[PDB]
RNA sequence: AGGGGAUCGAAGAUGAUCAGAUACCGUCGUAGUCUUAACCAUAAACUAUGCCGACUAGGGAUCGGGUGGUGUUUUUUUAAUGACCCACUCGGCACCUUACGAGAAAUCAAAGUCUUUGGGUUCUGGGGGGAGUAUGGUCGCAAGGCUGAAACUUAAAGGAAUUG
């Protein structure tokens, strides 16, 4: 059965992007796959998205605009202390000037590069580069 | 020779050492 | 690629194709840049100042370079009625 | 871009008709749905000729603008077309190959027939196969004529067309020479017929 | 997918399962039995003192062939019969 | 069994190629044409030769060989290759159209004379 | 297998190699000497080559 | 390795069929594999139908066939050349000759 | 003297190409080998290895050598060449010639703050050869390349000076973990970093800016 | 254990074959093969491929259901029904082509989305032997099933492909 709906999203658009898709459809929609793409989409990963409104759960359709290589989920959502952040960031991104592991804090889902400065942790949800 | 004779060795060879043991009863 | 004081290090900054907005690598030898004239007043088709567009090799051997171009053409004010956005 | 004096003209439309390259294939393949207008009862496939003339146009624009007019290669192994190609070729500085098409072309540079092309057009994907393979090993472009059901691989702009024989292949062939020369070249006055027949461009045997 | 629990408590059973498939590495087994204290023959210490017994002269295996020059010895801490060899040229008069 | 080697046939379909008007159909006379454009070792291949020359020219009299192409042929193909008639497009009573591909032309602005199937 | 072999020749060999007293010489220099030494010979004078140079050759080839 | 997708003949989605005996061996065969061939055949073969229609009574008749399925094992039909080898590749086609 | 037999192999040595990059731009087919030791001569060569393999005739056997070429500068191009022949002499010198041919450009970048001259890479990458898989890491500087002997030198001809290794599969097979260490570092400037999401307008291709003086007879 | 016991047929007997021939071939035939009431718990019990979820590609067949077609064919007059034809859509045993991708390869629409390594979950393996052995426990009337070592030994054992 259906267990991360967030982790089968970002899959769906792993294998659109890899196949020269340019918008795929996510269904189910979920609060914390709007938030994720949010982190996505300001960082210029994604394009434009949109909600659709069945009386439901939702579904997306994403834009995605080449340049994403791989939007992953972590499972799961593991605690991360503050000086373990880093350690993330080491192991599953490329270089240390570009890509995201976006978390999960108390005060809001965010990017750690972000999070580093709100002096924040928490849990982690994903990656985005 | 064959794993299925082997086998059927073994077996063989299981009973008779069966056997001996129970001559000390 | 900057660097220190702001200069362009690195080689060469790659091609993209214009499909999927891929790096064009430099041994992708399925990769095609069509060149498209631009025709002046009735006919007589301009040299020199064409309008080009990059696929990949990917796009290519996929069999969508054909609809990438139809659309790529209309956008581009080249083309009319023929691609459809909705299917 | 292109005016409105590139737009149908009902005298070419006339040809389309006539030589039955509206007649498409009962077999649709989904990368060329698009093309599909409508199906006919007892099953037969109607092309969108607007589109057909359209990407012809398109076609013509890109045969043009190529430099050197010998090296866009013109290409047919099949019969009904190999004569086409030949007349194409003749008007056109591109050189044509008709026959085989001889593995090892477009690659290896020692062979006795190393063209080095920079456009290359097809009659038809599937029994030209070979040379539009041989394209996408050297970064070769591709006009190509595509029947309904048809490959799409490593072909690029593509005129939708019949190949099923007659008129079809002759007339494409015909209206793309007729095209390149009003372009750039020596034709002018898009508005006028031409003096070369368009029986010009049919098979022989006879 | 991966065919293990990915769950956040599912700890006992990484660490149990790990510990049970800790006996398919022999090392590991031989530290656990105390196989060296029990079976072998020095007592897992690195070096025995015994007496010797008898001088053998063992051929050796395929596709060698020469006499390989040994003693019986008498383990003194354990009174195990054990054999070793003789190393060098003729360092087997060296010892009665 | 008598079948020419590669050799002789090399010889026979390169000079047909540049020095077909001067060959001929007669054997006797091939063979000494041979011994003006071409330097030969021994006197059998040179007969050779000269005798499967000879056998391409009674079969190209005859329609065109397979594989072999000279100028006077080439000519004889171009003439020949631009037969046109009164057109065959016409159209001697109007288009034919069934249905559906009348729909169309007329969902695409043009006039023509029409019909139905 | 068989324990029960020939100790008869126990050492054939090193009691049949005819003894050769060693040629004495002068002593080499130890410490920084000896590696000041290898400096310079391996690669300062630089003599014996072949497109790879060579340590320890015997009698070369001629 | 495996040498057909098929492994012997087509069950695919079953578990278990019925046995037949080769007519040749008597060998069981799953009825799933055995090569099968149909033989029709005439009582009077070709050679004679002269003499018997010739010496019959009725208007000519009308030969009668004899109706015979005949089900071989790999081993016999092998053997028998029923069947032959085929290259790696030959071996796909399912089309009969 | 050189004769140049195809188009890009003429607009070379006709000086209107100056630069190797040009032809790395436009993404093209180089098969003139003579076309990358004029864009890029004191260009260095290293034979790497030379192993027999064997085979079986006939009525007996037969036995040749086989040869594996590393080429390259210290700056951003590097090749890699096998070439098994009936000579060693041969084998090594058909070697070099695949190996040029086969010539590929290098995304170098920094570790982390950008310091004057690259000495890392760009991002992590790899490549797998049958079973064996390199991967390259960005290294600071000093690191130097980690990695091993054959790995180590195919890297200082692509001009780098940092770099962490790891490597999976059956290492010692040297003509395969060569091979995807090749592979890695041909995939630096494949993977699109947001240092080029910035759009361009697409060059001509020198075959048509000088398409003239790159045609034939 | 009772019934049954045509057929075929372990054991056994014979006839040949062979140097021998306890066999393969032929003949005879016990048990068995079938059933009822009890056991047994194993097979290459195989797709040698865990299950639930998602996503990634083209194609024509077919089984079951449904929908659409002033389609076809049936009477005495063409309405119902029946079967059939075309389109579509679920859910099935499969098949064809491709490779974006994967593999050591053979090959694979999963064995793909894995060093750009995390959807949930069960189970098993850790060089070859010794050995499925010994010991203990347990279940079975028995045969045996499940559970299951070590001493010592060994540099290979093994997979796919290649050319002879
Ligand atoms: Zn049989």
């Amino acid at each position: 059965t259906r267990s991360s709906v967030l982790a089968d999203a970002l899959n769906a658009i792993n294998n659109a992007e890899k196949t020269g898709k340019r918008q795929v459809l996510i269904r189910p929609s979920s609060k914390v796959i709007i938030k994720f793409l949010q982190v996505m989409q300001k960082h210029g990963y994604i394009g434009e998205f949109e909600y659709i409104d069945d009386h439901r759960s939702g579904k997306i359709v994403v834009q995605l605009n080449g340049r994403l290589n791989k939007c992953g989920v972590i499972s799961p959502r593991f605690n991360v202390k503050i000086g373990d952040i880093e350690k993330w960031t080491a192991n599953l991104l490329p270089a240390r000037q570009f890509g995201y592991v976006i978390l999960t804090t108390s005060a809001g889902i965010m990017d750690h590069e972000e999070a580093r400065r709100k002096h924040v942790s928490g849990k982690i949800l994903g990656f985005v580069y | 020779m064959r794993a299925k004779w082997r086998k059927k060795r073994t077996r063989r060879l299981k009973r008779k050492r069966r056997k001996v043991r129970a001559r000390s009863k | 690629m900057e660097n220190d004081k702001g200069q362009l290090v690195e080689l060469y900054v790659p091609r993209k194709c214009s499909a999927t907005n891929r790096i064009i690598k430099a041994d992708d030898h399925a990769s095609v840049q069509i060149n498209v004239a631009k025709v002046d007043e009735e006919g007589r088709a301009i040299p020199g100042e064409y309008v080009t567009y990059a696929l990949s090799g990917y796009v290519r051997s996929r069999g969508e370079s054909d609809d990438s171009l139809n659309r790529l053409a209309q956008n581009d004010g080249l083309l009319k009625n023929v691609w459809s956005y909705s299917r | 871009s292109l005016p409105a004096t590139f737009d149908l003209t009902p005298e070419d439309a006339q040809l389309l008709l006539a030589a039955n390259t509206h007649l498409g294939a009962r077999n649709v393949q989904v990368h060329q749905e698009p093309y599909v207008f409508n199906a006919r009862p007892d099953g037969v496939h109607v092309i969108n000729v607007g589109k057909t003339w359209e990407k012809l146009v398109l076609a013509a624009r890109i045969i043009a603008a190529i430099p050197n007019p010998e090296d866009v290669v013109a290409i047919s192994s099949r019969t009904f077309g190999q004569r086409a190609v030949l007349k194409f070729a003749a008007h056109t500085g591109a050189t044509p190959i008709a026959g085989r098409f001889t593995p090892g072309s477009f690659t290896n540079y020692i062979t006795r027939s190393f063209k080095e092309p920079r456009l290359v057009i097809v009659t038809d994907p599937r029994s030209d196969a070979q040379a539009i393979k041989e394209a996408s090993y050297v970064n070769i472009p591709v006009i190509a004529l595509t029947d309904l059901d048809s490959p799409s691989e490593f072909v690029d702009v593509a005129i939708p067309c019949n190949n099923r024989g007659k008129h079809s292949i002759g007339l494409i062939w015909y209206l793309l020479a007729r095209e390149v020369l009003r372009l750039r070249g020596a034709l002018v006055d898009r508005t006028q017929p031409w003096s070369i027949m368009p029986d010009l461009y049919f098979y022989r045997d006879p | 997918g991966k065919g293990k629990p990915r769950g956040l408590n599912s700890a006992r059973k990484l660490r149990v399962h790990r510990r049970n498939n800790r006996w398919a590495e022999n090392n590991y087994k031989k530290r656990l039995l105390g196989t060296a204290f029990k079976s072998s023959p020095f007592g897992g210490s690195s070096h025995a003192k015994g007496i010797v017994l008898e001088k053998l002269g063992i051929e050796s295996k395929q596709p060698n062939s020469a006499i390989r020059k040994c003693v019986r010895v008498q383990l003194i801490k354990n009174g195990k019969k054990v054999t070793a060899f003789v190393p060098n040229d003729g360092c087997l008069n060296f010892v009665d | 069994g008598r079948v020419r080697t590669k050799t002789v046939k090399r010889a026979s379909k390169a000079l047909i190629e540049r020095y077909y008007p001067k060959l001929t159909l007669d054997f006797q006379t091939n063979k000494r044409l041979c011994d003006e454009i071409a330097t030969i070792q021994s006197k059998r291949l040179r007969n050779k030769i000269a005798g499967y020359t000879t056998h391409l020219m009674k079969r190209i009299q005859k329609g065109p060989v397979r594989g072999i192409s000279f100028k006077l042929q080439e000519e004889e193909r171009e003439r020949k290759d631009q037969y046109v008639p009164e057109v065959s497009a016409r159209s001697n009573g109007v288009l034919n159209v069934d249905n559906q591909t009348s729909d169309l032309v007329k969902s695409l602005g043009l006039k023509l004379p029409l019909s139905v199937i | 297998a068989k324990v029960h072999g020939s100790l008869a020749r126990a050492g054939k060999v090193k009691s049949q190699t005819p003894k050769v007293e060693k040629t004495e010489k002068p002593k080499k220099p130890k410490g920084r000497a000896y590696k000041r030494l290898l400096y310079t010979r391996r690669f300062v004078n630089v003599t014996l080559v072949n497109g790879k140079r060579r340590m320890n050759p015997g009698p070369s080839v001629q | 390795p495996k040498k057909r997708a098929s492994n012997g003949r087509n069950k695919k989605g079953r578990g278990h069929v019925k046995p037949v005996r080769c007519v040749n061996c008597s060998k069981s065969i799953p009825k799933d594999k055995a090569i099968k061939r149909m033989a029709i055949r005439n009582i009077v073969e070709a050679a004679a139908v002269r003499d018997l229609s010739e010496a019959s009574v009725y208007p000519e008749y009308a030969l009668p066939k004899t109706y015979n399925k005949l089900h071989y094992c790999v081993s016999c039909a092998i053997h028998a050349r029923i069947v032959r080898v085929r290259s790696r590749e030959d071996r796909k086609n399912r089309a009969p000759p | 003297g050189w004769v140049p037999v195809t188009k890009l192999g003429r607009l070379v040595k006709a000086g209107k190409i100056t630069t190797i990059e040009e032809i790395f731009l436009h993404s093209l087919p180089v098969k003139e080998f003579q076309i990358i030791d004029t864009l890029l001569p004191g260009l260095q060569d290293e034979v790497m290895n030379i192993k027999p393999v064997q085979k079986q005739t006939r009525a007996g056997q037969r036995t040749r050598f086989k040869a594996v070429v590393v080429v390259g500068d210290s700056n951003g191009h590097v090749g890699l060449g096998i070439k098994t022949a009936k000579e060693v002499a041969g084998a090594i010198r058909a070697g070099i010639i695949i190996a040029k041919l086969s010539v590929i450009p290098i995304r170098r970048g920094y570790w982390g703050t950008n310091l004057g001259q690259p000495h890392s890479l760009a991002t992590k990458t790899t490549g797998k050869c049958g079973s064996v898989t390199v991967r390259l890491i960005p290294a600071p500087r000093g690191s130097g390349i980690v990695a091993s002997p054959a790995v180590k030198k195919l890297l200082q001809l692509a001009g780098v000076e940092d770099v962490y290794t790891q490597s999976n599969g059956k290492t010692r097979t040297l003509e395969n973990t060569l091979k995807a260490a090749f592979v890695a570092i041909g995939n630096t400037y494949g993977f699109l970093t947001p240092n080029l999401w910035a759009e361009q307008p697409l060059p001509v291709s020198p075959l048509d800016i000088y398409s003239d003086e790159a045609s034939a007879q």
